[PDB]
C-alpha cells in the first residue's frame, strides 16, 4: 500500500510562531509543448495511389477529402499561430551588454554561446541533443511533414531576446519600454515583491548569488543526468511519428477484400467485382484517415492548451514577477527564464525558499500606557525575554517603537496583548 | 509499382528477392535477370501552393512546390520547396504570406526573404545606471474573445432519409 | 480586426453546408435520390442501395457532429478565458502581466459582440524615460539608509529619492528612507547626507 508522504505534525499552539532565519535560492524546470509535427495528406493519394479507377469510385464519397485537408490545414497554421503566441512577445530584439556582470550572478548556461554556430545557450544545447528510413517511408504515401514558419534559431533568437529584456532591464520591457536597472537592485526590487526587505538582499548579495549559480549548475547536471527529464516533448514527438506509422501501415491492411494491391485487383478481377473490392479498400483507407484526422485534431487541442498555458506562463513568469502560488514554481516566486526546446519551452524558475526557521513566542499587539500597538508591516516575537517587531518572512529583530508600530484602542479588547514598551525617537 | 530504380548499396542475402521499410513499405528489390540489388524510391511528388496578394491589388501569383527540390520541376530552392515566380529579396521585413523555415512573402512583384523578428535594440546595462520614466501614455487595446456558437439542431431521421 | 468570431461564424455555416452538400453523393449507389430508389427497384436491391446511402449519410453526420463537438470544446476553452477576463480585468484591477492588455493595466471594459465579446483594456504605459545614476542604499553618518518604496537616483551632482514608475525626486530624509546596518557590507553604497526634519525644530 503506497505512503502518501511522510508523516509531520506541526507544532501549534496560540502564542508561539516559526520566522525563517535563511533561505534557498532554488531554480526549478517547467517543460510544457508548444506546437507539433505539421502534417499534410494528399487523400487521393493515399487512398488510390495512381490508379484512375479507384479516384473516379473515390468521387462518389463528396467531399471526405476537402474536410481532411481543410483540418490538417487548419491544425499546420494552428502551431505556428502556438508558436508565435509562446515565443513572439516582443517586438523588439534584445542584447546583452558585452561585459558579463551582473553582480555576480552567472548567466553563461542559459545565455547564448558565440563559439556555437547555433547560437544556442548550453542548457538549450543539451535540451536539443537530449529531445530526438521512417521519414522516407511517411513522405512516400502521400504524407507530408511541413517545416515549421519559425526556424529553432529564429526561437533561440526570441528567447535570447527575452533572456536578455528580463536581465537588463527587469520587468520594464514587458510593459513598455525597456528601462535599464542593475541586477542586484532588480533582484531586490524582486524581494520586496515577495515581501522581503532590500537590506536583505543587499547584505547577503554574494551568498545569493552562489546559490543561484549553484542552483542553474544543479539544473544542467540534472537534465544531463536524467532521462525521464525531457518526456513530455519526446512524448509528442512519439506519438506523432507512431500515428504516421500507424496510417502507412493501414496501407497493408485488406480491410475484408482479397488483397490490399489495387492494381492486382484490377488485373485479376472484372468490373463488377473489381469495383466491390476497390471501394472496401476506399472505406476502409478513408476511415483510416478520418480517424488520425480526428485524433490528430484532439491532440491539436491539448497542444493549444498546453501552449495558452505557456504563452500564460511567459508572460507572467518571464516577463513579471507572479504572486500566484506554483503558478511559477514552486516557493516564492522570484523571477523566469524561458529556453527553447523542440516543439516546446522549458522555464527555469528561480523561487524563494525559507529556511532555517526558529521558534519565538508571538503576540498580537503590545499594550503600552493604555493603548494597544500593532505591528504596521511586520509580527510581535520574543526570544524568552525581549519583544522585538520582526518581517515575516526573515528573522530580523528591531525594537519596537512607534516607527513601526500603530495604535488603535485601548488594551481590553484584543485577546492575546501583552505587556511591553514601545521606545519613542 | 512506379519509382526510381536508383543503385543500391544494401547486400542482399542470396535467398531474398524484396526489401521492406520499417513500415512495411518496399524500398529494394532484386533484379531476377542480373543479381542486383537496386533501391526502389518512388517519384517526386509535391504540395502545389499558390502565393498571391489579393486580386483588388494584383494578378501576380508564385507556385511552391512542397517538398520538391528545384531541379526536379525567379526560381529560389527553400527549404519549404522550390518557389517560382518570387525573387530572393537579402532585406528583412515582417512576415506577410507565411512560406515556411523562415521564408516569407510579400507584394511590392513579389518577393521573399527571410522575415525579420523584430527591430534591434540594445539596451545600455550598466552596473550603476537606472533609466527612470518621466512621463506615460494612457494605452486602449482590443482583445476580441469568441463566446458562443451557433446552435444546430439535425433531425436524424429526415435527413438520413427524408419521407 | 473582427476576424476571430466572423471565423466562427464561417465555419459553422460551412460546416452545415458540407453536411448539405453530402445529400447529393451516391456514396457507391446507383442515385443519390431515395425516392428515385423506392420508384425504381424491387425492395431486395433497394434496400442494398438504401443501406449505402444510410451509411455514408450516417458517416458524414458523424464526422460533423464530432467537429461541432471539438469547436464546442474549443469554443467552451475561449468562453471560460472570457469569463475570467470579465472577472479579473473587469470587475477588478490584475496584477497578471499581458492578461488585461500589453501595459501595467488600469481598467477594462467590456462590450458585446456578435457571438463574442471585446474588451477594452486601459494600460498605463511609462514613457519618455531619462537616465540617472542609481545607487542601492546611502552612507550616512555610518548607517546605511535603503529606501522605503522608492530608489535613489542621482541627476549628477545631488542624490535623490523616487518612485519607479515615474519622475518625482525628493530629498532624501529620515521619513522615506530606513536604516539598517552599517556602509561596510553593501556594495555599491554611495555617500550623501540624510536630512532630519526634527532638526530645524530643535535648532531654532
Ligand atoms: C518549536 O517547538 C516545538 C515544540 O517544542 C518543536 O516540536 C518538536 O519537534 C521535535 C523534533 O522535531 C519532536 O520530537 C517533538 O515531538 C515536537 N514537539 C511538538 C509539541 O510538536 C519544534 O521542532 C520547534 N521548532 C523549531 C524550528 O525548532
Ligand atoms: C544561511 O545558509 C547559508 C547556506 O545556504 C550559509 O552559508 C554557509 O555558511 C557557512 C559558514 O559561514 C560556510 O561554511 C558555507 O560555505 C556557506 N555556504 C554558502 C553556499 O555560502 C549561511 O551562513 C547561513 N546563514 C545563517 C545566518 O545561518
Ligand atoms: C560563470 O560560470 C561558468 C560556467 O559555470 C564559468 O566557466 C568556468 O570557468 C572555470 C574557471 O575559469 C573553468 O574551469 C570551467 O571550465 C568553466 N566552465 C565553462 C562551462 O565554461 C565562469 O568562470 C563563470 N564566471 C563568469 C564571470 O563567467
Ligand atoms: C533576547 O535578545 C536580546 C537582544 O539580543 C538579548 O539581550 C542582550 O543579550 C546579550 C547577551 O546576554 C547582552 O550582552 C546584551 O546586553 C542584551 N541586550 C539588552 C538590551 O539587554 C536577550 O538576552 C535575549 N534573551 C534570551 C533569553 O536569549
Ligand atoms: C498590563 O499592565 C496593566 C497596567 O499596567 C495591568 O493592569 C493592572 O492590573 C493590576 C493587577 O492585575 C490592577 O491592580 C491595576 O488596576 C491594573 N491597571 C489598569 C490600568 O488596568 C495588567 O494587569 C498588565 N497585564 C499583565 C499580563 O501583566
Ligand atoms: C542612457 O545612456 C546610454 C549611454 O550613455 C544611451 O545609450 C545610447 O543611445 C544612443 C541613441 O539611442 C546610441 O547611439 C548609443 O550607442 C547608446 N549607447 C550605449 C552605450 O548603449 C541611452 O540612450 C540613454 N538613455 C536615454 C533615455 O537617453
Ligand atoms: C507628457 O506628454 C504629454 C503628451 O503625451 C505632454 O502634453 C503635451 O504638452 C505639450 C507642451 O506642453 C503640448 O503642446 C501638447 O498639446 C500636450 N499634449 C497633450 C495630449 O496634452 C506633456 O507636456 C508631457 N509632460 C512632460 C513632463 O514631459
Ligand atoms: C540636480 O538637481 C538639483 C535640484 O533639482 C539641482 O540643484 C539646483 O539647480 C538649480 C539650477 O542650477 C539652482 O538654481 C538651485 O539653486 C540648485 N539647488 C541646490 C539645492 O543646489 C542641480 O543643479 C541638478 N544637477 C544637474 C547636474 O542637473
Ligand atoms: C564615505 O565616507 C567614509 C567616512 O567619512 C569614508 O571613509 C573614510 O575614508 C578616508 C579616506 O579613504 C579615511 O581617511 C577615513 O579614515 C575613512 N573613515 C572611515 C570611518 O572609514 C569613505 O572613504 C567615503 N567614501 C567615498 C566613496 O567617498
Ligand atoms: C493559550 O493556551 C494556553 C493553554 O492552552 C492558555 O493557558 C492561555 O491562556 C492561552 N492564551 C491565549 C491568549 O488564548
Ligand atoms: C539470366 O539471363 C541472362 C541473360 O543473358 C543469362 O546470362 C543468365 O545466365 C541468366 N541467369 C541468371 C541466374 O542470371
Ligand atoms: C561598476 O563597474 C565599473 C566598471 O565597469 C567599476 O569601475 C565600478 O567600480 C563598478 N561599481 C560597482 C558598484 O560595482
Amino acid at each position: 500500500t503506497m505512503s502518501l508522504g511522510a508523516e509531520n505534525s506541526v507544532a501549534y499552539s496560540n502564542n508561539s510562531i516559526a520566522i525563517p532565519t535563511n533561505f534557498t535560492i532554488s531554480v526549478t524546470t517547467e517543460i510544457l509543448p508548444v506546437s507539433m509535427t505539421k502534417t499534410s495528406v494528399d487523400c487521393t493519394m493515399y487512398i488510390c495511389g495512381d490508379s484512375t479507377e479507384c479516384s473516379n469510385l473515390l468521387l462518389q464519397y463528396g467531399s471526405f477529402c476537402t474536410q481532411l485537408k481543410r483540418a490538417l490545414t487548419g491544425i499546420a497554421v494552428e502551431q505556428d499561430k502556438n508558436t508565435q503566441e509562446v515565443f513572439a512577445q516582443v517586438k523588439q530584439i534584445y542584447k546583452t551588454p558585452p561585459i558579463k556582470y551582473f553582480g555576480g550572478f552567472n548567466f553563461s548556461q542559459i545565455l547564448p554561446d558565440p563559439s556555437k554556430p547555433s547560437k544556442r545557450s548550453p542548457i538549450e544545447d543539451l535540451l536539443f541533443n537530449k529531445v530526438t528510413d521512417l521519414i522516407c517511408a511517411q513522405k512516400f504515401n502521400g504524407l507530408t511533414v511541413l517545416p515549421p514558419l519559425l526556424t529553432d534559431e529564429m526561437i533561440a533568437q526570441y528567447t535570447s531576446a527575452l533572456l536578455a529584456g528580463t536581465i537588463t532591464s527587469g520587468w520594464t520591457f514587458g510593459a513598455g519600454p525597456a528601462l535599464q536597472i542593475p541586477f542586484p537592485m532588480q533582484m531586490a526590487y524582486r524581494f520586496n515583491g515577495i515581501g522581503v526587505t532590500q537590506n536583505v538582499l543587499y547584505e547577503n548579495q554574494k551568498l545569493i548569488a552562489n546559490q543561484f549559480n549553484s542552483a542553474i549548475g544543479k539544473i544542467q547536471d540534472s537534465l544531463s543526468s536524467t532521462p525521464s527529464a525531457l518526456g513530455k516533448l519526446q512524448d509528442v514527438v512519439n506519438h506523432n511519428a507512431q500515428a504516421l506509422n500507424t496510417l502507412v501501415k493501414q496501407l497493408s491492411s485488406k480491410f475484408g477484400a482479397i488483397s490490399s494491391v489495387l492494381n492486382d485487383i484490377l488485373s485479376r478481377l472484372d468490373p463488377p467485382e473489381a469495383e466491390v473490392q476497390i471501394d472496401r479498400l476506399i472505406t476502409g483507407r478513408l476511415q483510416s484517415l478520418q480517424t488520425y484526422v480526428t485524433q490528430q485534431l484532439i491532440r491539436a487541442a491539448e497542444i493549444r492548451a498546453s501552449a495558452n498555458l505557456a504563452a500564460t506562463k511567459m508572460s507572467e513568469c518571464v516577463l513579471g514577477q507572479s504572486k500566484r502560488v506554483d503558478f511559477c514554481g514552486k516557493g516564492y516566486h522570484l523571477m523566469s527564464f524561458p529556453q527553447s526546446a523542440p516543439h516546446g519551452v522549458v522555464f527555469l524558475h528561480v523561487t524563494y525558499v525559507p529556511a532555517q526557521e526558529k521558534n519565538f513566542t508571538t503576540a498580537p499587539a503590545i499594550c503600552h500606557d493604555g493603548k494597544a500597538h500593532f505591528p504596521r508591516e511586520g509580527v510581535f516575537v520574543s526570544n524568552g525575554t525581549h519583544w522585538f517587531v520582526t518581517q515575516r518572512n526573515f528573522y530580523e529583530p528591531q525594537i519596537i517603537t512607534t516607527d513601526n508600530t500603530f495604535v488603535s484602542g485601548n488594551c481590553d479588547v484584543v485577546i492575546g496583548i501583552v505587556n511591553n514598551t514601545v521606545y519613542d525617537p | 509499382g512506379t519509382g526510381v530504380l536508383t543503385e543500391s548499396n544494401k547486400k542482399f542475402l542470396p535467398f531474398q528477392q524484396f526489401g521492406r521499410d520499417i513500415a512495411d513499405t518496399t524500398d529494394a528489390v532484386r533484379d531476377p535477370q542480373t543479381l542486383e540489388i537496386l533501391d526502389i524510391t518512388p517519384c517526386s511528388f509535391g504540395g502545389v501552393s499558390v502565393i498571391t496578394p489579393g486580386t483588388n491589388t494584383s494578378n501576380q501569383v508564385a507556385v511552391l512546390y512542397q517538398g520538391v527540390n528545384c531541379t526536379e520541376v525567379n526560381v529560389f530552392q527553400t527549404r519549404a520547396g522550390c518557389l517560382i515566380g518570387a525573387e530572393y529579396v537579402n532585406n528583412s521585413y515582417e512576415c506577410d504570406i507565411p512560406i515556411g523555415a523562415g521564408i516569407c512573402a510579400s507584394y511590392q512583384s513579389i518577393i521573399a526573404y527571410t522575415m525579420s523578428l523584430g527591430a534591434e535594440n540594445s539596451v545600455a546595462y550598466s552596473n550603476n545606471s537606472i533609466a527612470i520614466p518621466t512621463n506615460f501614455t494612457i494605452s486602449v487595446t482590443t482583445e476580441i474573445l469568441p463566446v458562443s456558437m451557433t446552435k444546430t439542431s439535425v433531425d436524424c431521421t429526415m435527413y438520413i432519409c427524408g419521407d | 480586426a473582427l476576424g476571430k468570431l466572423q471565423d466562427v461564424v464561417n465555419h459553422n455555416a460551412q460546416a452545415l453546408n458540407t453536411l448539405v452538400k453530402q445529400l447529393s453523393s451516391k456514396f457507391g449507389a446507383i442515385s443519390s435520390v431515395l425516392n428515385d430508389i423506392l420508384s425504381r427497384l424491387d425492395p431486395p436491391e433497394a434496400e442494398v442501395q438504401i443501406d449505402r446511402l444510410i451509411t455514408g449519410r450516417l458517416q458524414s453526420l458523424q464526422t460533423y457532429v464530432t467537429q461541432q463537438l471539438i469547436r464546442a470544446a474549443e469554443i467552451r476553452a475561449s468562453a471560460n478565458l472570457a469569463a475570467t477576463k470579465m472577472s479579473e480585468c473587469v470587475l477588478g484591477q490584475s496584477k497578471r502581466v499581458d492578461f488585461c492588455g500589453k501595459g501595467y493595466h488600469l481598467m477594462s471594459f467590456p462590450q458585446s459582440a456578435p457571438h463574442g465579446v471585446v474588451f477594452l483594456h486601459v494600460t498605463y504605459v511609462p514613457a519618455q524615460e531619462k537616465n540617472f545614476t542609481t545607487a542601492p542604499a546611502i552612507c550616512h553618518d555610518g548607517k546605511a539608509h535603503f529606501p522605503r518604496e522608492g530608489v535613489f537616483v542621482s541627476n549628477g551632482t545631488h542624490w535623490f529619492v523616487t518612485q519607479r514608475n515615474f519622475y518625482e525626486p525628493q530629498i532624501i530624509t529620515t521619513d522615506n528612507t530606513f536604516v539598517s546596518g552599517n556602509c561596510d557590507v553593501v556594495i555599491g553604497i554611495v555617500n550623501n547626507t540624510v536630512y532630519d526634519p526634527l532638526q530645524p525644530e530643535l535648532d531654532s
